[PDB]
């Protein structure tokens, strides 16, 4: 909500707008007696179907007829330093219109406060959480495959033991060394000194320095010792079986 | 002891072991069982939601010219509280979010910057201090403060006596130590007016209080007494019970072999007699 | 203060003792007399002619009666007969009141405690309001009225008036509305409070009943509009309305300034004299409890117990009058006391009473002089502060009659034509037989009868006598509760029984139009509360009937209850000889 009120900053200085609270959105009904109670409450204000009528003399309803109630809350153009009677009809609106208002250009811009998406869309990852891109978890497994990766492959792997959506859609920005544009998947093919060496050196921002340095240890560590027992040719993807006995007890050498 | 004591005047329903009677519940009213146990498993509860402060700082608040031109209640101030509680945080300050593997951080909310509100209700500073600061400033720097209020007064009162108010006044309860716990316990009840008609049973309370901290629970039981209080704890210290002006020692042997007073008085009384070995101890000291 | 005339809507045709009556009070108050007596009988109106008279003189009007009781019945009365005029009320607003109380010999604090009564305030309010607002105002109070106030200087001062057009800062509006005691209730809609949604704000006035919706054009005055609170009903439109502080404490920033100064000098006056008094404990108590007090004066500006700082708030000084509802009314107002006889004694002893609890107060400790200063008006005081001064009763007071200079002016025939009942003395024997036969006579017809006693003991044990001979009686004592006695009329309308049998308190609040026959045991004993006063009131009682009569059972004959006796019969005479002269039988009414 707090970009909902700052954006009044964003639409231009000294254009018109309304202060729209969309209480029942498009939920149509004759209500005469909500219009009663908002009076109640002490509005004045209102608009229905987007079309503004005041609260004292609101126009009247029927339930099969469609009925936007959006109620006008109060008389605002954008002006310097007006938080204070923004904020009075503003919080007001993200009770009763729960959330949601609109600075139209009157005289568009909408103040609205959406999730996952900011325009209210599906994600492939609900979020930048690590768990989405887990396949072993229900997050990154098929419909069809429930992350085993086959049905000959899932229509939904297609070589990739991820969900196409959680494939790169959401994390292809992976900039690691050079031309870094990756997948999931494409880390996974990544072998062992392929991600080793990107890992080794690449720009992704100062807070992922921060958040991922450990990461970085923990890998470097892992690699070194990989090194000292001798063992680069196995890929990230490179199927478990084949472990040759000896590749695990050099896993175990290499972590003790 | 305690079950019946507890059931007799407390209204305990637990069952009262195996004897045939009680008496002298006539010169007592309720008595109080007080241990270590943690005081709060969750952050939510803080110093001031159990000592009942909360809500009058919250009303010290409300009572700025700006807090009643906005017209909002004390709740309206609290950090507990909707409304109040920026959603970034839900006004606990920093922002959490984790997953089983590894701990999380602390992160600073754009909001609250570690003040675990909302500018918007902090836009109040009340003589001089916004709410964040309020609840900041820790037990004894409150104490210099409020000095003019009355009930905000006696619990800080309680608090300096009790002489551990260094802790934060948001100091999660899970970041306290039971000694801690049981210390603000024995300041709570040292404000409900009891008359001393009370009697407070207790275990053996050395761990969490240091050699300090037990000589100001020694203090704050002393001021108990002296307000006509009874006292009976079960301790392994021998300055502990030295201190207490009566002892009752049970067991000539441990375990099945004990089961009767082997001696009882002051402490030097139950001394004179051997046939405790605590009493010994208490005779070889002194 | 602009005075509407006072528009006298009276169906009734005044007469008989009326016209001379009210010319001759008119005439009096026109000759300067600070001192006036009315003789004014049962049944001789006092209502209307003192309506009468306050719209004569145009003058806003204090009426003083002495217990809550009796003001309820008029001012409703008076209404009808002004539709046009500010007609208001004020008494203790308090369904209970302990004091502030000390028992110094056990220690005990009995703090003031209060339930408190929400429509005796609203009407206190409209009161001052009215008084201040203007002239055309009558107001009715109890002795609470002498007590310390604040100024009607600041409460004409803080109020502040709004115009439909006019450009004013709508937070500056919220400003003064929680300067002058109304809350920013955003969640509900209470009286004296006020919510803002948007540029519209909705207020409850204190005083006013009725609500009020603006709206706000930015920071202008779109328009005012009056309103039911909760339901919104716009009742009209008006321009223009003025809003008053919702306290009677009312004063300004600096006002509450000086109020603190002065109470921190005289808490260090209070300071020292507990100290030396040695009485530390009082000392400490009042020490703390005014610091508490002061705190929530320099955050709030609102607690208990600011009365008790009158004289700083008010600022005049210590022993002097405080404020008062007198002040709040010009030096030209009217002043009209009604049973003067018992509210000038009232007013000594309400004072004597309530400074010997200012001691034990102040004097140990509770609260500084100041409290003693928010005191009732002394009576010398009182007798300053007022203006003219019409005292009314048909019993003048000696005090008021020393006042008046035993002067006064008579009204006692009605224009209806009731006259006196036959009044007839016997000795204490031969009680019982004859009251038990007049009850029978009575019973034949179905009527009333009263008695009055003396003592408790001999009162019940009268009353088992009569309901073993199986006589439809019932009797009275001292703490009685009103379901008995409302019980009794519902059954004295069915006729259920005729006789009562009471004490002291039978002799107020009971009015019986069917009672012809009274008796009055014992009045041989001169006694306070069987005086002439007493005899005359149930001659007053005796005289409802159209043939009512009063029979007085005593050995011996007191000289007051003769001579009343006497008069009356004589008026008596006087009223059959008018009636008869206008060819008109005595008329129930
Ligand atoms: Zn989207
Ligand atoms: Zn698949
Ligand atoms: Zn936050």
């Amino acid at each position: 909500p707090q970009q909902i009120v700052d954006q009044v900053l964003a639409m231009p200085e000294g254009t018109r707008f309304l202060v729209l609270a969309p209480v029942v959105r498009t939920r149509k009904g004759e209500f005469a007696d909500l219009f009663d109670k908002l009076n109640a409450q002490g509005y004045s204000r209102v608009r229905v179907d987007g079309v503004v009528h005041p609260l004292t003399d609101p126009p009247k309803l029927k339930k099969q007829e469609k009925h936007d109630i959006e109620v006008v809350v109060d008389r605002l153009t954008v002006k310097a330093a007006a938080k204070r009677r923004l904020t009075d009809s503003v919080e007001t609106a993200l009770n009763l219109a729960d959330g949601i208002v609109v600075l139209e250009f009157v005289d568009e811009q909408r103040f609205s406060e959406k999730l996952a998406c900011p325009n209210g869309h599906a994600l492939a990852v609900d979020d930048l959480e690590p768990r989405s891109f887990s396949f072993n978890s229900p997050y990154g497994a098929c419909p069809e495959c429930s992350g085993l990766g086959i049905r000959v492959p899932c229509p939904v792997c297609a070589g990739t033991r991820l969900k196409p959506e959680i494939l790169a859609v959401t994390l292809a920005g992976e900039s690691k060394g050079e031309h870094g544009a990756k997948s999931i998947a494409e880390v996974c093919e990544l072998s062992i000194a392929d991600c080793a060496d990107f890992l080794n050196a690449l720009t992704l921002g100062p807070r992922e320095q921060a958040i991922a340095g450990q990461v970085l240890k923990e890998i470097r560590s892992r690699l070194g010792f990989l090194l000292d027992v001798g063992l680069e040719y196995l890929s990230l993807s490179r199927a478990a079986a084949t472990l040759s006995g000896g590749e695990a007890q050099r896993i175990r050498l290499a972590t003790q | 002891l305690a079950a019946v004591l507890a059931n007799r005047l407390n209204g305990a329903r637990q069952v009262p072991g195996r004897h045939t009677r009680v008496t002298g519940l006539d010169y007592l009213d309720k008595l109080v069982r007080v241990d270590q146990s943690p005081i709060g498993r969750t952050p939510r509860s803080n110093p001031a939601t159990y000592t009942g402060v909360f809500d009058k700082i919250r009303t010290l608040f409300a009572a700025t010219t700006e807090a009643k031109v906005r017209g909002y209640q004390p709740g309206r101030f609290s950090f507990n509280v909707k409304g109040g509680r920026c959603e970034a945080c839900t006004g606990d300050g920093t922002i959490k979010i984790e997953m089983n593997f590894l701990p999380d951080v602390y992160v600073p909310c754009e909001v609250c910057q570690g003040a675990r509100y909302n500018r918007e209700t902090l836009e109040v500073h009340y003589k001089g201090k916004t709410v964040s600061e309020v609840l900041d400033m820790s037990i004894e720097e409150a104490a210099e403060f409020f000095e003019p209020i009355a009930g905000v007064h006696r619990y800080l009162r309680t608090l300096v006596d009790v002489g551990l108010g260094y802790v934060r006044l948001g100091q999660p309860a899970p970041t306290l130590s039971g000694g801690e716990a049981q210390r603000v316990k024995l300041a709570s009840e040292l404000q409900k007016r009891s008359t001393g008609r009370t009697v407070y049973i207790l275990d053996e309370p050395t761990t969490g209080l240091h050699f300090d901290d037990i000589r100001k629970l020694l203090n704050v039981i002393n001021g108990l007494v002296d307000k006509g209080n009874t006292v009976i704890v079960i301790e392994h210290n021998l300055d502990v019970i030295k201190t207490s002006d009566w002892i009752i020692d049970l067991g000539p042997e441990g375990g099945a072999g004990g089961g009767t007073v082997v001696a009882q008085g002051t402490p030097e009384d139950v001394a004179a007699v051997p046939a405790s070995y605590t009493g010994k101890f208490l005779a070889e000291v002194v | 203060r602009a005075g509407g005339h006072f528009e006298v809507v009276s169906p009734h045709a005044p007469a008989g003792d009326q016209p001379a009556a009210i010319d001759e009070l008119e005439r009096r108050i026109n000759a300067g007399e600070r001192d006036v007596v009315l003789l004014g009988a049962t049944g001789t109106g006092k209502s209307a002619t003192t309506a009468w008279l306050i719209e004569r003189l145009q003058r806003p009007t204090l009426v003083m009666a002495p217990n809550k009781t009796l003001a309820a019945q008029l001012a409703n009365e008076l209404r009808e007969m002004l539709p046009h005029n500010a007609v208001e009320y004020f008494v203790s607003y308090y369904d209970y009141y302990q004091p502030e109380a000390y028992i110094a010999q056990t220690d005990t604090y009995i703090e003031k405690d209060s339930s408190i009564n929400d429509d005796v305030e609203r009407l206190r309010h409209s009161a001052t309001s009215a008084l201040l607002s203007r002239r055309d105002v009558v107001v009715v109070a109890s002795v609470s009225c002498i007590y310390g106030l604040g100024t009607p200087q600041s409460y004409l001062d803080r109020s502040v008036e709004l115009k439909v057009g006019e450009e004013v800062p709508r937070d500056g509006l919220l400003r003064l509305l929680v300067d002058v005691q109304y809350t920013r209730n955003d969640m509900s809609f209470t009286r004296g409070s006020f919510r803002v949604r948007g540029d519209t704000v909705e207020i409850i006035p204190s005083y006013e009943e009725l609500a009020v919706r603006i709206e706000f054009f930015g920071d202008e005055i779109e328009a005012l509009y009056y309103l039911h609170p909760l339901t919104g009903e716009v009742i009209r439109q008006v321009d223009s309305l003025r809003i008053f502080p919702a306290t009677h404490y009312v004063a300004g920033p600096e006002r509450m300034a000086h109020a603190v100064s002065a109470i921190e000098e005289e808490l260090a006056e209070r300071l020292a004299e507990l100290e030396s008094q040695g009485k530390l404990l009082e000392a400490q108590r009042l020490r703390m409890r005014t610091n508490y007090d002061i705190e929530m004066m320099r955050q709030v500006g609102f607690c208990s117990g600011i009365e008790n700082y009158s004289r700083h708030i008010d600022g005049r000084g210590p022993g002097t009058p405080p404020a008062t509802l007198l002040d709040y009314f010009p030096e030209d107002f009217l002043l009209v006391i009604d049973e003067s006889h018992v509210t000038v004694p009232q007013i000594g002893g309400m004072y004597e009473g309530d400074i010997s609890r200012k001691r034990n107060l102040v004097e140990y400790g509770f609260r500084l002089p100041s409290a003693c200063d928010n005191r009732p008006l002394t009576w010398e005081e009182f007798a300053d502060r007022i203006g003219q001064t019409v005292y009314l009763s048909a019993t003048p007071g000696p005090y008021e009659l020393s006042q008046t200079g035993g002067e006064f002016v008579e009204q006692v025939i009605r224009p209806t034509g009731l006259v006196d009942p036959k009044v007839v003395v016997k000795p204490t024997k031969g009680q019982i037989d004859d009251l038990i036969g007049e009850i029978r006579t009575r019973a034949d017809a179905d009527q009333r009868v009263l008695v009055t006693t003396l003592t408790k003991k001999m009162a019940e044990d009268l009353t088992d006598y009569l309901l073993e001979m199986g006589i439809r009686v019932r009797y009275l004592h001292s703490e009685v509760d009103t379901l008995r006695r409302v019980e009794l009329l519902r059954q004295l309308r069915l006729g259920d029984y005729d006789v009562l049998v009471g004490i002291n308190l039978l002799r107020e609040g009971l009015d019986l139009p069917e009672v012809s026959l009274v008796a009055i045991l014992d009045a041989d004993k001169e006694g306070f509360l069987r005086s002439s006063r007493s005899l005359i009131q149930t001659i007053g009682r005796a005289a409802r009937n159209v043939s009512g009569e009063v029979h007085m059972y005593a050995d011996k004959i007191t000289d007051s209850m003769r001579e009343a006796i006497d008069e009356t019969e004589r008026r008596r005479a006087k009223q059959i000889a008018y009636n008869e002269a206008n060819g008109i039988d005595p008329q129930p009414l």
